[PDB]
């Protein structure tokens, strides 16, 4: 999971 | 927004759609390319091809279970492109590049047409 | 194989499937969550959820146009998860995390359950 | 396009  | 994103989600979705294709699960159309038949999901075809997007948004053709392609279309070129739609992988070879490019132009698959043109330009 | 791969293909496919969802094009099922209704593509639901995969591979349920979820399921949690299926983006907030995690456990969406458990563990 |  990432900060888009 | 303040959303988080799962990097592999799109790839995992496509992998699962290809698994459904391989097991012939919920396929809803047959694409006829001369003597060959290819089962697929209308939604995946529309998501990958400008031609299928136009076909299945038509108020009459949206309901067809069989679509016949132009007789000039090569079944192997279509097969290579159908595999690319469901996998992101393109089996581009010296022996098939002309048929693949002609099929991608007909299907309106712009990125495929682009790499074919570049690979042809490199060999001239 | 000797294939080439188009990096953005899977993301572009999903973006187009979400465009079809937004315009209600070729949606083939309604998911009922109490008083709310959500139109979707069976194939996308199966590709994202172990529960929908099991439902639509059943020889009888594969043909249903309406699926009713357990009354304990929160419509907002379902909405957040449906959006995630079609976009890879999850709108996870302090106010919705419990409902989102409970819905993802029911839907069998393992990666979502995992990030919810980690975000909850960080706040304890 | 890349070599996967
Ligand atoms: O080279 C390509 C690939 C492609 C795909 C679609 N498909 C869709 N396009 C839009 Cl805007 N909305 C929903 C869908 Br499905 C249209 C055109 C093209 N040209
Ligand atoms: O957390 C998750 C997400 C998910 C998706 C599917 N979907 C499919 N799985 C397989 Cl193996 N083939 C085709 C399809 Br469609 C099954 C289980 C799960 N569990
Ligand atoms: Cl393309
Ligand atoms: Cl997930």
């Amino acid at each position: 999971w990432v900060i888009p | 927004d303040s959303c988080i994103q799962f990097t592999r989600h799109a790839s995992d979705v496509l992998l699962n759609l290809n698994r459904l294709r391989s097991r012939d699960i919920l396929t809803d159309v047959v694409i006829v390319v001369s003597r060959e038949q290819f089962r697929a999901h209308k939604t995946v075809l529309m998501a990958c091809s400008g031609l299928f997007y136009s076909i299945f948004t038509d108020q009459l053709k949206c309901n067809l279970s069989v679509i016949n392609l132009d007789p000039e279309i090569n079944p192997e070129g279509f097969c290579i492109l159908l595999d690319f739609m469901y996998t992101s992988r393109l089996n581009l070879r010296e022996g098939n590049i002309m048929a693949v490019m002609a099929t991608a132009m007909y299907l309106q698959m712009e990125h495929v047409v682009d790499t074919c043109r570049k690979f042809i330009k490199a060999s001239e």
